[PDB]
């Protein structure tokens, strides 16, 4: 969003604008999201109840905001899936985020979301 | 400054736990007594038996001992009310945040250099009345605690003062 | 301890019920390859190349390998518990 | 809390004759002398 | 460089089915071979057995005697499925110097069945949906023909 | 939780936090609570919410954490309720992600 383009009184910072170089995503199927979850290492429903818990090695894949399962390693997940997205087996848009103090990879395919480019 | 800050029974106390002898389950704590030498406060172990009592935990009766050196307290069981456990776990949480002494409503004191101390808190005439601070000097901000304390004239000043201070 | 199994499977010769997760691959003797620095990879059918490294917590239950032969008709017996699972995961 | 092998209801502490009879179906482990320890050291801020 | 290779081992799996146990980590506890009693299903295990509980502990007495049901006195289990797709996991018996793949059936969750309590306030009474499915099994909870005994096979 | 198909109290702490040291103060708090009234039965706590809901239970929990999807096997949803008690014991509104 711009910095400086905003109105001032009522909507001081209530009215943004968009920048330049920006891209609202739209929705998009599922499938090989899920798919390329599935074959990268996750396990969900059959795991003990203790496993998802303080130990390290347990980051826990969702997708939109549902669980799908964890991963031992995050570092492979977040990697190989933004490979594949480059290599664009996966939709361009599509966004795997890492928050490390709650162990939660984050792949998003939300559609609404604010992008931009970079090289 | 200790002496009118509260301090509860957790912040000075080393490994407290219950302790599991036959037929009973009395709780037990460990009182670090070289930080009660070191925050320069008066606190012993009769001190904290008389604070565990006439605490709102129902632990009224004599039933809290005092074992030790005047180092660690001990209370074993409630009466009534699943006295048997949940009131031994229920004990676990409110024991250490019992006010051992101090002023129980002001939230901390910090000194400041001669020497003032200023709090954050509200009671003003429990702070007033403390020795070693001349009471003939200390003023509040909020202007309604200097009113039920200090009279309607003194209610006046701090006003008029709290807004010129501002100003 | 993604080697260690093996390692450990090496140390004491009892056979040791695994739990494998292959990717979902459908039918288009297998090989493993323990790669230096303890990469395992399983060279499987079609000649890819799977790795498959270490999982989620295990023996932190009970865990037990039953065949039910139909016990009406046959027996449902312990065969063994359980050991550490392996994940299997195509490379790219 | 300490769970029940059989039930895994959490610990009730009876303090007759020192066992550990759950809500449900008893398994009192009367644990004979051996000490309860739970000393969950708390904080001590100073100066 | 341990090149051990795996047999895709076609030894029948469709008997396969693994059990778990969110219930017994406390000490290696092991089920323990004698219990009989045995209850099984093939859809939805059931798992009900004969896991009397033990008189070390002493008695226990007059609460299980104010349990009303104990029939020594069964600790059963109802089978928690995670079936949806069931082929993602087949590892089976693996030596240093063979590997047997076997691809097993769905795995199912065995937490312990209560139904004393269940039960208990029923007799106080006394004092969903299509829930088990179109054909009421007429079938699965009628299978528990069970006998789990002791061999080494494969 | 005991609604929702996990009945025994050992599974929910498994599903909080094995490691305790914070989650220890998960059980004194309501796992205690809940058995302070003898009160341990799946069906008899969804009895609880077929009273307050202004076995017709089983139902309504579909309206509650919804996209947490359900075909009357709970346990996709358990640990979703339990990520959520996880976040509060190891405790941006305006953020752009
Ligand atoms: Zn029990």
């Amino acid at each position: 969003l711009c910095p400086s383009d905003t109105p001032e009184g009522e909507a001081c910072g209530l009215v943004k604008n968009l920048a330049l170089m920006t891209h609202i995503t739209t929705d998009m199927e599922d499938g090989p999201i899920v798919k390329l979850a599935s074959n990268l290492g996750v396990e969900d429903v059959n795991l003990l109840c203790g496993e998802e818990l303080s130990y390290p090695n347990v980051f826990l894949v969702f997708l939109n905001g549902n669980i799908l399962g964890v991963i031992r390693d995050h570092k492979k997940l977040v990697n190989t899936f933004r490979l594949m997205r480059r290599a664009g087996y996966i939709n361009e848009f599509v966004s795997i985020s890492t928050n490390l103090t709650d162990r939660c990879v984050y792949i998003s395919s939300d559609g609404g979301r604010l992008c931009r480019p970079y090289i | 400054k200790g002496r009118i800050e509260k301090t509860l029974l957790g912040e000075i106390s080393e490994y407290i736990e219950e302790v599991f002898l036959p037929d009973d389950c009395f709780i037990l704590v460990k009182l670090s007594l070289e930080r009660i030498r070191l925050l320069r406060l008066e606190v012993n172990a009769e001190t904290v038996r008389y604070s565990i009592c006439t605490s709102k935990l129902r632990v009224k009766p004599g039933d809290v001992a005092v074992h030790g050196e005047a180092v660690v307290c001990v209370t074993p069981r409630e009466n009534s009310k699943s006295s048997m456990y949940y009131v031994l776990q229920f004990l676990k949480e409110d024991l250490p945040k019992v006010v051992v002494q101090g002023i129980p409503e002001v939230s901390r004191a910090v000194i400041h250099i001669k020497y003032k101390l200023l709090v954050e808190g509200d009671n003003l005439r429990a702070v007033m009345a403390t020795h070693g601070v001349k009471g003939t000097r200390t003023t509040s901000n909020n202007t309604y605690e200097v009113e039920k304390t200090l009279g309607i004239e003194a209610a006046r000043t701090t006003i008029i003062n709290e807004i010129q201070y501002t100003m | 301890s993604v080697a260690e199994l093996l390692r450990e499977l090496s140390l004491t010769k009892e056979e040791e019920l695994l739990f494998l997760q292959l990717p979902d691959t459908l039918p288009g003797v297998g090989k493993l390859l323990i790669r230096k620095s303890g990469r395992v990879q399983l060279l499987l059918g079609k000649v890819t190349l799977d790795v498959t490294m270490g999982t989620a917590c295990s023996f932190l239950q009970e865990l037990v390998s039953v065949g039910l032969g139909d016990s009406r008709t046959g027996e449902m017996t312990v065969l063994g518990h359980v050991k550490h699972k392996l994940v299997c995961s195509p490379d790219f | 809390l300490l769970f029940c092998p059989g039930c895994g209801n959490g610990l009730i502490v009876e303090e007759g004759q020192r066992c550990h009879r759950f809500s449900c179906n008893t398994c009192p482990y009367v644990h004979n002398i051996t000490r309860k320890v739970t000393n969950r050291k708390y904080p001590k801020l100073k100066e | 460089v341990q090149e051990i290779d795996v047999y895709l081992a076609k030894s029948l799996a469709e008997k396969l089915y693994l059990f778990q146990y969110p219930v017994r980590p406390a000490s290696m506890t092991y089920d323990d071979i004698p219990h009989l009693s045995a209850k099984i299903k093939p859809k939805q295990q059931k798992v009900e057995l004969e896991m009397a509980i033990d008189t070390l502990n002493p008695n226990y007495c007059r609460s299980k005697g104010e349990q009303i049901a104990l029939n020594m006195d069964k600790q059963t289990f109802c089978s928690s499925q995670t079936t949806s797709n069931t082929s993602r996991y087949a590892a089976a018996l693996y030596r240093q110097g063979e590997l047997h793949l076997t691809p097993l059936h769905g795995i199912l969750q065995l937490r312990p069945s209560f139904s004393y309590l269940d039960k208990a306030d029923a007799k106080h009474r006394e004092r969903r949906r299509v829930q088990s499915y179109e054909f009421l099994q007429k079938k699965h909870a009628e299978e528990p023909w069970v006998h789990l005994h002791y061999y080494g096979l494969r | 939780f005991k609604a929702m198909g996990v009945e025994s109290d050992q599974e929910i702490v498994q599903m909080i936090g094995t490691e305790e040291h914070v989650m220890a103060a998960f059980g004194p708090s309501l796992e205690e609570c809940q058995k302070a009234q003898i009160f341990t039965q799946m069906q008899a706590l969804k009895y609880i919410g077929n009273k307050v809901r202004r076995a017709r239970e089983l139902l309504a929990s579909t309206i509650l954490t919804h996209v947490p999807v359900k075909e009357f096997n709970f346990r996709a949803k358990c640990i979703y309720t339990a990520v959520m008690v996880r976040r509060v014991i190891l405790a941006d509104r305006d953020y752009y992600g």
